[PDB]
């Protein structure tokens, strides 16, 4: 198109990490600055 | 793991103890074990495959006898370990005898 | 039997023998020796925690002092657990999760 | 030892080959018997230390010499472990740097001291506990993790303990593994244990360093990725007077 490439907001390899871990149990949960769960999925 | 993360929070002497409690025979006397064995019940500790049989379902060891041979023990008799039940079989356990299916009335 | 009379002296399952006209009580107690991973699972599910934090913060002031490093290596795990929030029952799964298809295509 | 083996020997911070003897205390010298077995005494009124030397020992102090605590006595390498606990962590730091540069220098390289300085700082990054505040008294903890629990449990909410510690000479690789960050600790050989230990405890990361962030493919926390810069925004003059015409309606 001629657009300034992407800005890949959340890297796949992050999502793939979270999950491979879950498939083993182990909660693994994300947190922002002030410290409240943030969520990286939603797809 | 390297130290045994579950097998710490319940003692369970490292593993072997913790390892036997599914496969390798052996049962753990979970709660309120109220029995005897060599001493009283060992509560938060293991017990053999035979040990559980002797403790709840009861030890009922059959003492089968060859045809034609007369036994030793009377009807109502407390027979001890090391005491001969018959001229064919002995008593492995300390218990009372009885006539299961006779041959001569 | 016989109303408020003949009393049983032992812990045991019972047999009634109408031919022998005797009651017998078999020496076997009502222990709850469950087995498998539910046993261990149960064992952790019935475990007061801050009480075990006392059992070991009181294992620092009056010990025999021979292998004190053994009770210490137990504390690490206990406090680690206690402050985290992790019900140490979740070390035995009820539901095993399944990884999506095309994360292992 | 010299060359590249020696550079490792220093960073890894190990009891070196040729463990040259160093006086535990300061006093006077008293070498005795050059035949059967050879020994150097360090002594004052009060203390009197006896150091037994291999014979093949290339000691370079003549008799009745005066001497300083922690000063080499037999020539060769200093066991930087023996140095730490006998002259200081600061004093150890300055030894290491000075000694590595020694190799690089004598082979022919020039590179800044401040470079080596940074790594040596990490070799000291850790401390062991004496008399704790809210943990067990055997733990190995990061020096400025137990700094908020030292002069802050005394700066406002005073009480319990400032927590007493002792310095520890971790050898670069061993100072590598012992990191707050489960993420990076994982990459290493034993991955189960990290993930075991770490999950049992609440363990949050914080993603302080680099390796960690890379592992998850996040945007490196340095340079264009440093909080200090990354948030900078840019606006035009005509665009800025499109905010003067729209922020008071």
């Amino acid at each position: 198109k001629g657009e300034d490439v992407p800005e890949p907001s959340v890297p796949e390899s992050f999502r793939v990490l979270v999950k491979e871990l879950q498939a083993l149990a182990l909660d693994v949960q994300t947190l922002d600055e002030k410290d409240n769960p943030v969520d990286i999925f939603e797809g | 793991d390297v130290p045994s993360k579950i097998g710490t929070l319940l003692d369970l002497s490292a593993t072997e103890l913790e390892q036997v409690l599914y496969f390798n025979k052996y049962i753990v006397l979970d709660p309120k074990g109220a029995v005897l064995d060599g001493v009283p019940v060992e509560k938060r500790q293991l017990l053999t495959d035979e040990e559980y049989r002797e403790l709840r379902y009861g030890k009922q060891e059959t003492y089968p006898l060859p045809a034609g041979v007369d036994a030793l023990v009377k009807d109502g008799e407390e027979v001890v370990k090391g005491q001969e039940l018959a001229p064919g079989v002995v008593s492995r356990m300390d218990g009372v005898a009885l006539y299961r299916f006779p041959r001569r009335v | 039997a016989d109303g408020g009379k003949v009393k049983s002296e032992i812990y045991g399952r019972v047999e009634v023998d109408l031919v022998r006209n005797v009651v017998r009580v078999v020496e076997s107690y009502d222990i709850d020796a469950r087995m498998g991973a539910e046993a261990i699972q149960e064992l952790l599910k019935e475990l007061d925690l801050e009480k075990l934090e006392r059992e070991l913060l009181e294992e620092m002031k009056h010990p025999s002092r021979a292998r004190r490093a053994k009770a210490r290596k137990r504390l690490e795990v206990v406090r680690a657990f206690l402050d985290s929030g992790n019900r140490p029952e979740w070390m035995i799964l009820e539901a095993v999760p399944v990884l999506p298809p095309d994360l292992r295509p | 030892t010299q060359g590249l083996p020696r550079v490792i020997e220093l960073f890894e911070a190990r009891r070196p080959k040729a463990k040259a003897v160093i006086s535990e205390i300061d006093g006077v010298v008293r070498i005795e018997e050059g035949e059967d077995r050879l020994s150097v005494f360090v002594e004052s009124e009060g203390f009197s230390k006896e150091y037994k030397l291999p014979k093949d020992a290339r000691l370079l102090v003549k008799d009745g010499d005066y001497v300083e605590a922690g000063q080499p006595l037999t020539r060769g390498a200093i066991d930087p472990h023996q140095l730490l606990e006998a002259k200081g962590p600061e004093a150890v730091e300055r030894y290491l740097v000075d000694e590595i540069q020694k190799v690089y220098r004598a082979q022919g390289v020039k590179l800044h001291d401040k470079h080596i300085e940074i790594v040596v700082r990490q070799m000291l990054k850790y401390v062991e506990v004496t008399d704790p505040g809210d943990s067990r008294l055997l733990e190995g903890q990061v020096l400025e993790k137990w700094d908020v629990e030292a002069l802050n449990e005394r700066l406002i909410a005073e009480g319990k303990v400032p927590v007493a510690w002792k310095p520890l000479l971790m050898g670069v690789t061993k100072s590598a593994l012992s990191t707050k960050s489960w993420l990076s600790a994982a990459s290493f050989q034993n991955t189960t244990h990290v993930l075991t230990e770490a999950a049992i405890a609440g363990k949050k990361d914080e993603l302080i360093g680099l390796k960690e962030n890379v592992i998850l493919g996040r945007l490196i926390p340095a340079g264009t990725g440093s909080d200090f810069v990354r948030f900078t925004q840019v606006v035009d003059q005509r665009t800025l007077k499109a905010i003067e015409e729209a922020r008071k309606e």
